[PDB]
RNA sequence: AUAGGAUAGCGCAUUCGGUCGAAUUCUUCUCUGCGGGAUUCCUUUGUAAUUGCACAAGGUGAAAUUUUGGGCAACAGCAGGUCUGUGAUGCUCCUCAAUGUUCUGGGCGACACGCGCACUACAAUGUCAGUGAGAACAAGAAAAACGAUCGAACCUACUUGAUCAAAAGAGUGGGGAAACCCCGGAAUCACAUAGACCCACUUGGGACCGAGGAUUGCAAUUAUUGGUCGCGCAACGAGGAAUGUCUCGUAGGCGCAGCUCAUCAAACUGUGCCGAUUACGUCCCU
């Protein structure tokens, strides 16, 4: 009998919520959506998803299974939000079950590559305005 | 811009004439040493108020300040 | 039985006034409480031009109206629950009673 | 276990560097992975110049109304582009990237009515060079046979090369020429 | 009217069939170039652009070419190293 | 061909517009040069800061003072 | 070394294969094997009325009972209407602004009929379609023959 | 195709009295005759047994034949009827389908008909405006 | 693999919202009525001060300067618009074959032409045919009638039509709306789909028109509106002089809902999605 060690966590870009669930498990495996993540298309956004483990490196996901589910937003917004969950996952497994020398290695490798990998972007769409198009756009005006 | 309107600085400085005993050089002591001396809808106003009230303090320290009269 | 209290207002005061008083009477009763569940807000909208005339630059003006809804799940019977909302309710709070099955 | 970020998993961009000792602080060679990042490059002056080059580029191809926001198209755009350019030229392409946008901008401009010879700030090299590179690949391929990943990589190895047959160098010499007149 | 003029252009005739002129030269001369795409192709054979993709791919599966890059919509090949 | 010039000091936008900017810029040149430590005035177009390069071609002329 | 199991890992369940992969490995086997009923209506009509021309592929109707049982794998208790929403487009209206249509439910219902007389698909419980023991056994087993490059 | 160019390739064909392009494919080659249309076109293939693959140049003149002739009459070769350009005839009351110059000749009959008796829509014609309520 | 590259894993192997199986525990994600949080707060051998009021970089931070976007918004005016919103109104006009009010038909849509504002395009950064993954704001049914206190109007899922096109047409169930729709399968987008087309007014474009059929309505002719097959041989290959809007989740692109609505969005009011270039200025033009 071996005590359960789990984590949750979640990343957020535009409308798109991710949430992550870290289990330490027989062995590393990441699925967003329950796809793979070799399944995970187009290869662009795979290889952003992927930044969460090659930055700080694959040894730190050894044994960890980690379930990701997104939902709203479109297409490359969960996967920026799916990503910083999987960061923020490892850091908040790390904070509970290992010590603070790591945890602080890990978060200042990510913070080097990229500060939305651990910290959610702020920006949303502005609503619109009447007499406006859309947020800034204005009507057209004719003179004769 | 960042400029404290005279409503703002005249609470300020009558804060510091009844208060400077109480207030200090950092500004989250003197914004809690504020919020329960002063009565004001705006929280706005308030954190404004702290933050000028801190900045006359320390003018106080380097000498006398135009306005403020410390009996 | 599980009886179930909805309660209904354009006032957010007004609600959360009348289902404060609620909890509050249902907990001398000694009875098992559902904690009173925030409902989402739902804002009405209407937005019409502000002349009456169509002359001018076309403004419009906004109109919103929120609706504020809680419900709170009474393990009691019909006869105690009646006499825990027997009080002054605030005016435009509607209260609305129901059984669960 | 960690290991530097190679762009499409297959160009390092180990000694990458830029021959101009200027544009040296303006032409960004940070390692990354895809040429796809939300950063909000646009919020301070020259916060634009720590982007990464390739990126860059990927910007200036989301052109016109059916272009617009079409950044995972313009990053498949680039995937051909780059292994043109190394089978064209044997080099890494990241290097021959750097060395177009280093020397595809005029370096002396004329402007104001009587026009005057001005220097041209490293900010702007940087900017007109990725402009007029992507706007000549565009017109080359608009109504062409050859797709753009052959145009874009032939106007990105001419410009690397400092030939003329590049639609940005045929522009630099020009401007710079009519910048000497107005001396 | 007619606010502009056009610069109007040489329709090329390319084929869209192989002859045996053709096929022998995409047999031969092809599999020499460093850099192989089917607008390429279809610039020095003067033919259309579907099947000289159609050939190509052909020398590939005979490994006579090598894909450098591939997508739905681009293909690019090279020369057999040696 | 192109001599190498460090922007010292901004002067500030000249012209209508404001679309140039004055700058000092120092040429850098080796020591024992006769161009070494030579500071020179001169109009610049496009977005420019302190401790920007520019490459010069002539440096001859100097921009008149605004 | 490319389709060796990565560690400790063994077997394939559908949604670990590629989707396209499975969809094309399913409607060969249809094919080949000859029991599927396709309707005789499949070689004239359209998929959709929001399409301008027909299918192109001769095997279309394969690739979509497979993409079908696919998404009553992954959906289960879904409907005509439901699948009618995946297999949807943007219809081209000429000089007016483009919408977007939901597929026609009728080659849907007749994918689900042919699925249904495979024993691959059976009516579920309080409305829908559900798969079978032996539609979810078929959906899982080639998609291990996916992993494992088989492709029939 | 990777198919070699027979010598019997022709650039224009001849086909109910249109100059059908060669080098197109054999649908799209097909919708160049009057009343033949793109989904006609790929019908037609199916019906005469011809891989929609296939240059239109190489057809045969035994393949043409059977291509006009399933032009002519296509309820023949289990076409259905709501697959016809003309299914009701208001003068005849037959499901045909017109093709080359019988699409204008009709046209011009109906034109006629709705003229003769003074229809609106035929004196709309008859003025060269818009008859659709435009 | 038909030719099959690149791309995490190397005490207990993964998967199944119909397995509509149970049980237990819980609030990370969703809901929200009051709160907290940011202010020039901290630091410069910065600017300036030579008091001050402040400013510029950086730090801290979810957010760094009116935090962002709106609403509100003084005093004086214009002979601006509305007497076509009202049982808001002075004067004036008509008032029984009426300028009142109903009913029938027609018109408000009529085209040598000119102008404003949109929509769709001129294609390969494409069009077709497939397949994948995937938003948000929102809407929904009735009387002091009519039928036996509800049930029928409204919106929908599923099934059926189907032993053979679409659009239909039916049956059953649910939803008063965080409960049903709904796990809201939107479209830009993605696909190593080994798909078709190959630079042409062409499989670009889809105006114009022909024939069948269905649907809304008391009534469709001057096509009400969908769907099918023809017509595409209509202009259009990027637009002269001029000219509009816009600084970050912005422009542009992309759809969706609401609103008008028995039927009909190229409009508007909102919503989310994909997401840039340029500037961080000046008083040259207005
Ligand atoms: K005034
Ligand atoms: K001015
Ligand atoms: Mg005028
Ligand atoms: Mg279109
Ligand atoms: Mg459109
Ligand atoms: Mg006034
Ligand atoms: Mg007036
Ligand atoms: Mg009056
Ligand atoms: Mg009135
Ligand atoms: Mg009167
Ligand atoms: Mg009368
Ligand atoms: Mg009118
Ligand atoms: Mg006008
Ligand atoms: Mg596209
Ligand atoms: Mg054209
Ligand atoms: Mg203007
Ligand atoms: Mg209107
Ligand atoms: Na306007
Ligand atoms: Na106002
Ligand atoms: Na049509």
């Amino acid at each position: 009998s071996y005590a359960l060690k789990q984590v949750q966590t979640f990343g957020k870009k535009k409308t798109a919520i991710a949430v992550a669930t870290v289990t330490k498990a027989a062995q590393c495996n990441i699925k967003v959506n329950g796809v793979p993540l070799q399944q995970i298309l187009p290869d662009t956004l795979r290889a952003k998803i992927m930044e969460a483990i090659t930055v700080v490196g694959s040894k730190y996901y050894s044994r960890l299974r980690i379930d990701v589910a997104v939902h709203g937003g479109g297409q490359v917004s969960q996967a920026y939000a799916a990503r910083q969950a999987i960061a923020k996952g490892l850091i908040a497994f790390f904070q509970k079950y290992h010590n603070e020398v790591e945890k602080a290695a890990l978060k200042d490798k990510f913070l080097a590559y990229d500060k939305f990998l651990l910290i959610a972007d702020p920006r949303r769409c502005e609503p619109k305005k009447w007499g406006r198009h859309s947020a800034r756009t204005r009507f057209t005006k004719s003179y004769r | 811009g960042k400029i404290r309107t005279k409503t703002v600085k005249r609470a300020s400085r009558q804060v510091v004439e009844k208060y400077y005993s109480k207030l200090n050089f950092d500004f989250y002591q003197n914004k809690r040493v504020i919020m329960d001396v002063t009565i004001a809808e705006s929280k706005k106003l308030k954190n404004k108020i702290a933050g000028y009230t801190t900045h006359i303090m320390k003018r106080l320290a380097r000498g006398p300040v135009r306005g403020i009269s410390l009996k | 039985q599980t009886v179930r209290l909805t309660i209904t207002s354009r006032n957010a005061k007004a609600v959360e006034s009348v289902t404060s008083q609620l909890l509050t009477r249902a907990r001398d009763e000694k009875v098992t409480i559902h904690g009173p569940v925030r409902l989402p807000t739902r804002t009405l909208k209407i937005t019409t031009r502000k002349t009456p005339c169509g002359n001018g630059t076309n403004t419009w003006d906004t109109f919103e109206l929120k609706i504020y809804k809680r419900i709170i799940d009474l393990h009691a019977p019909t006869e105690q629950v009646k006499k825990i909302t027997s009080f002054t309710m605030e005016s435009g709070v509607d209260v609305s009673i129901t059984i669960l099955d | 276990s960690s290991k530097t970020p190679k762009l499409f998993n297959k160009w390092s961009f180990e000694g990458l560097e830029t021959s101009e000792l200027a544009l040296r602080d303006h032409i960004s060679t940070t390692a990354a992975y895809v040429p796809h990042t939300s950063g909000r490059w646009q919020k301070r002056r020259f916060y634009k110049a720590r982007m990464p080059i390739v990126e860059r580029l990927a910007n200036g191809l989301m052109f016109k109304g059916r272009g617009n926001g079409r950044k995972l198209q313009a990053a498949r755009l680039l995937k051909h582009t780059l292994e043109i350019i190394h089978l064209l030229t044997d080099e890494n392409p990241l290097q021959v990237v750097v060395d177009a946008v280093s020397k595809g901008a005029p370096r002396e401009d004329s402007t104001r009515v009587r026009r005057q010879a001005v220097d041209v700030s490293p900010m702007r090299r940087v900017n007109e060079a990725i402009y007029q590179m992507c706007k000549g690949a565009r017109e080359a391929a608009f109504r062409n046979l050859k797709s753009m990943p052959e145009c874009l990589a032939d106007e990105i190895v001419n410009a690397s090369k400092g030939s003329s047959n590049s639609y940005a160098i045929k522009k630099k010499d020009e401007v710079e020429r009519v910048a000497k007149a107005n001396r | 009217k007619k606010w502009s003029k056009g610069q109007s252009r040489e329709a090329l005739q390319n084929a869209v069939m192989f002859d045996k002129e053709t096929y022998d030269k995409l047999r031969s001369e092809v599999p020499k170039y460093k850099l192989i795409t089917p607008s390429i192709i279809s610039d020095r054979l003067k033919i259309a652009v579907s099947i000289a993709a159609a050939g190509l791919k052909q020398l590939c599966r005979e490994k006579l070419i090598r894909l450098v890059s591939c997508s739905s919509k681009t293909r690019v090949y090279t020369r057999i190293v040696q | 061909q192109a001599q190498v010039g460090l922007i010292i000091k901004v002067l500030g936008r000249t012209g209508s517009r404001g679309n140039v900017t004055q700058v000092r810029v120092r040429l850098m040149a080796e020591a024992g040069s006769p161009d070494y430590n030579r500071t020179i005035v001169r109009n610049v177009k496009g977005p420019c800061k302190e401790n920007d390069m520019l490459s010069l071609m002539e440096t001859e002329r100097e921009a008149r003072r605004l | 070394n490319k389709i060796h199991r990565i560690g400790k890992r063994k077997g394939a369940t559908l949604k670990d294969v590629s989707a396209w992969r499975w969809i094309k490995t399913a409607a060969r086997h249809f094919k080949q094997e000859g029991k599927i009923f396709v309707p005789n209506c499949t070689e004239i009509m359209k998929s959709s009325h929001g399409r301008e021309r027909a299918p192109q592929n001769p095997d279309w109707y394969y690739i979509r009972c497979a993409a079908v049982l696919r998404a009553i794998y992954l959906r289960p208790g879904v409907g005509y209407g439901g699948l009618s929403k995946r297999f949807g487009n943007k219809k081209n209206y000429g000089s007016r602004p483009e919408h977007t249509v939901t597929s026609s439910t009728g080659p849907l219902h007749w994918a689900c009929k042919s699925l249904t007389k495979l024993g691959l698909v059976e009516p579920g419980a309080q409305s829908g379609q559900r798969l079978t023991r032996k539609g979810h056994k078929f959906a899982d087993s080639l998609a291990f023959q996916v992993q494992i490059r088989k492709f029939g | 195709s990777l198919t070699l160019i027979p010598d019997h390739f022709q650039h224009i064909v001849r086909l109910l009295n249109t100059n059908v392009e060669g080098k197109r494919k054999v649908p799209f080659a097909l919708r160049m005759v009057k009343g033949v249309g793109i989904r006609f076109a790929y019908l037609v293939c199916k019906k005469a047994g011809i891989d929609v693959e296939r240059r239109a140049g190489t057809l045969t003149a035994e393949e043409l034949e059977k291509i006009a002739e399933i032009i002519a009459d296509p309820a023949k070769f289990k076409i259905p009827d709501w697959f016809l350009n003309r299914q009701r005839d208001p003068k005849t009351g037959k499901t045909e389908h017109l093709s080359s110059s019988m699409v204008d000749t009709r046209l011009r009959d109906d034109l006629e008909r709705l003229k003769k008796m003074r229809a609106h829509r035929g004196v709309r014609h008859a003025y060269g405006l818009r008859v659709r309520g435009q």
